[PDB]
RNA sequence: GAUGCAGUGUACCCGCGGCUAGACGGAAAGACCCCGUGAACCUUUACUGCAGCUUGACACUGAACUUUGAUUGAGGUUCUAACUCUGUCCCGUGAUCCGGGACGAGGACCGUGUCUGGUGGGUAGUUUGACUGGGGCGGUCUCCUCCUAAAGAGUAACGGAGGAGUACGAAGGUGCGCUCAGCGUGGUCGGAAAUCACGCGUAGAGUAUAAAGGCAAAAGCGCGCUUAACUGCGAGACCCACAAGUCGAGCAGGUACGAAAGUAGGUCUUAGUGAUCCGGUGGUUCUGUAUGGAAGGGCCAUCGCUCAACGGAUAAAAG
RNA sequence: AUAGCACUCUGCAAACACGAAAGUGGACGUAUAGGGUGUGAUGCCUGCCCGGUGCUGGAAGGUUAAUUGAUGGGGUUAGCGUAAGCGAAGCUCUUGAUCGAAGCCCCAGUAAACGGCGCCUAAGGUAGCGAAAUUCCUUGUCGGG
RNA sequence: GAACCCACUGUCGUUGAAAAGCCAGGGGAUGACUUGUGGAUAGGGGUGAAAGGCUAAUCAAGCCUGGUGAUAGCUGGUUCUCCCCGAAAGCUAUUUAGGUAGCGCCUCGGACGAAUACCAUAGGGGGUAGAGCACUGUUUCGGCACCGAUGCAAACUCCGAAUACCUAUGAGUACUAUCCGGGAGACAGACUGCGGGUGCUAACGUCCGUAGUCAAGAG
RNA sequence: UAUAAUGGGUCAGCGACUUAUAUUCAGUAGCGAGGUUAACCGUAUAGGGGAGCCGUAGAGAAAUCGAGUCUUAAUAGGGCG
């Protein structure tokens, strides 16, 4: 006979590009995420596709905060 | 199907935008205010 | 004999001080669906890539 | 050469652009330092061709600031840029 | 699938007659099978051309009478001089060829040249994809989502399971405002199930479409005003063999909403798509072959048929 | 292959074949003769279908090839005007009004033309034969040997 | 039924007496018969009582010369010596799959100077092994669609390691790391251990990740 | 691959990376911001022959400008130098 399967889409290369404790410059992308697993903190911007980037020069830091427990990423000047 | 249409500036500068429309929902011509770089002023663009 | 140029490649490439400049494709006819940033950014001239400069030099012995 | 296994080649998947200009093939570019090769104080198309700094088939020439001069030069019939004119006047030559 | 390797058994050295179990014995770079963008010949409603036949216009190609249509067009009846005779007679001539002369039968027909529509396997050059647990038949070729995938990225099989080749001038922008869904009690023809009052727990509803990742400042729902679904850019980074692709603070100019800080360079995101050549449209301080123009070309914006075998042998093709 | 049979073409400068032409065979023949096609002495015979393709005849109702050429737009050029960027004859680039046959469409005949012979179609097998050079099941079943 | 013409059966021969014959039988033998001399038809042509038969031991298009040294991603072969370094059988695309191009891997020259590696310490995200039923699904026994016990899951998760990966600092031991350029080869891999799909928890089976060896390495 | 996969009965002789032109890189030599002739003449490897080529400046499709230039309204910003 034949098979009804055998289709897949090309890879998209998502993930965290910059880890905590590192130094970044303004404009650097930090997280490539399909949805908001991480939310933008101080000096962090959100793109139209939910990307997170640094709007200032500093050091990256991850935290857990808020009532819902949302994970936040921020940049310390 | 949605037809491609051209909006031309009223000022006559020759500038035009392009867009798409559905005839049944929009049988008539479409007019909208937009920016015209040739005169650097917002004017009325009318469907071709 | 004398080396001969590939006229088709000559009509697409031009000479700069330290390389070759080209234009960008995907801008001829199908353009309405393309976004404004795409239209602007694909406008202009860019540089030939290093992996292709060797082939361009072979095809254009004089320019 | 230029064949890459069957996929459209680089020189064919990019668009053609530009047109050739004929007058550029007859325009001539001259350095300021090259005037030292000219015997005499007259700078003109004929004297440049005699000094072999311009090909015999060119119809007009321009001078650009590229080096240095020490002799005075009276320039006739040759286009002069701002820097080249300043250099000639400093050297003590005149234009036209 | 061992005379030649390991262990072991047997076996003094050399002929003649006979035999064919083995030396994957000799002989012929397998004809069966598959591949090469190899060959030949044959077929046809495969592609493309030509010979042949066939239609019409002009030319060779004339005259006199006749009727009818808008000075001119089309028919009909006659005529002889162009032209036909593989018809008779005369001569070159001793001759079934040929040439000239006389007559006869035809005659502006037939036939030939140029152009042009149709037919055309008679003939000619060619084409007729790849993957594939051999090949054929069957199925698939591009894009998106989940698993395989071994807690960064990536990772194969004709492995498992599903979607795409759109929609929208509001389903976009902004100001303000509101939360779903299921349950338990009473009521009109209304009850498993219609509209409506209150109460207990609780996101289990929804988000144009498949799934995953998300969604309270809700990204879900409503109203008023509107066109930022802008122009010129762009520090910096992600991804990547290339061609390509993606995110983005901020600057200048006009704009909408809001009292204001301010928000807005389309839509919660990830599919809805096609390079180059040729051709079309609008603008252009460019160019434009002696000169002034124009034609043509370049540049900016945009459009069209095909390429789904979806990096697209020449937009033409089977056995 | 064959004698026999049938279909079809050819009125003579015949059809047909060869050749580039001239010309040659057919034939020093003339439809009872010549060419092509199928069947195949002989006896009894040779059913139905013209829907498809082909061939034959007619219609002339529709379509356009060359050719022809009405009109339409554009380039340049003349002449007025301090000033409006107005604007002709000629030359020349382009457009395609109309005329125009065949073919094709349409109607009828043709099957010893190619062909077909299950509620539907053109119509669903007349004689004759039949596990037969044709039968898979099949070494079908009964009789003889 | 002799001569003459032919070739139905069988034996022998098959490096033969013979590049098609001999022996014993066989068919026609007044005819559409056999045969001598001379002549005509020439290669996409001729001739054919039709086998694609014959056309000088050659025929689905004769032979000779010339284009001509045709093309061949295919097979084969490529000759003296010594020293140094030393691969790959992968990704992407392809009228592509036993070819080729860019990248990855090799070598040589120039610039460069620890910016590199191993280990230790510090910081960081995860959703795999395991486990679990709080979502989805499924399973058994009980009491009033619900509840109490109970089991399971690549496409379920209230949870969740060891390893691996990224950044910074540091001792020691190591000429490391990056850029420009000249020259390549290679893109048919095999077995074994570990984690898996497929198959029968079969295959010296097949397809992936990861490490060792062979390939290219003797003792 | 000892393979029962291919080739070679043996010896002597012959038998396969060339030549012309153009271009890029490396080594070496002359000259040096300059370098160098071609055809041709020439009792001719000499001497003459400077037309021509390369380098000395880029930007821009082009007009054009020029240590600057293109894009823009922009002496913003950005690309190439």
């Amino acid at each position: 006979g034949s098979t009804k399967n055998g289709r897949d889409s090309n890879p998209k290369m998502l993930g965290v590009k910059v880890y905590g404790g590192q130094t970044v410059t303004a404009g650097n992308i930090i997280v490539r995420q399909r949805g908001t697993e991480f939310h933008a903190g101080a000096n962090v911007g959100m793109g139209r596709d939910h990307t997170l980037f640094a709007t200032a020069d500093g050091v990256v830091k991850f935290e857990v905060k808020g009532q819902f427990g949302r994970r936040y990423v921020k940049v310390e000047t | 199907m949605r037809d491609k249409i051209r909006l031309v500036s009223s000022a006559g500068t020759g500038y035009f935008y392009t867009t798409t429309k559905n005839k049944r929902t929009m049988p008539e011509k479409m007019e909208i205010k937009k920016f015209d770089p040739k005169i650097r002023q917002h004017v009325i663009f009318k469907e071709a | 004999a004398k080396l001969k140029t590939r006229r088709g490649a000559a009509k697409r490439f031009k000479a700069t001080a330290n390389g070759f400049k080209r234009k960008q494709a995907f801008k001829r006819h199908i353009l309405t669906k393309k976004s404004a940033k795409r239209i602007r950014q694909l406008r202009g001239c860019v540089m030939v890539h290093v992996s292709d400069v060797a082939s361009v030099r072979r095809m254009c012995p004089y320019i | 050469p230029g064949f890459e296994g069957g996929q459209t080649a680089i020189y064919r998947r990019l668009p053609k652009f530009g047109f050739t200009s004929q007058i550029a093939l007859k325009t001539a570019e001259v350095r300021l330092s090259e005037l030292s090769k000219v015997e005499g104080d007259i700078v003109s198309l004929e004297t440049l061709k005699a000094a072999n700094v311009v090909r015999r088939d060119q119809i007009r020439a321009r001078i650009v600031l590229s080096g240095e001069i020490t002799r005075a030069f009276t320039v006739q019939g040759v286009a002069l840029t701002k820097g080249a004119k300043a250099a000639i006047e400093a050297a003590g030559g005149k234009v036209e």
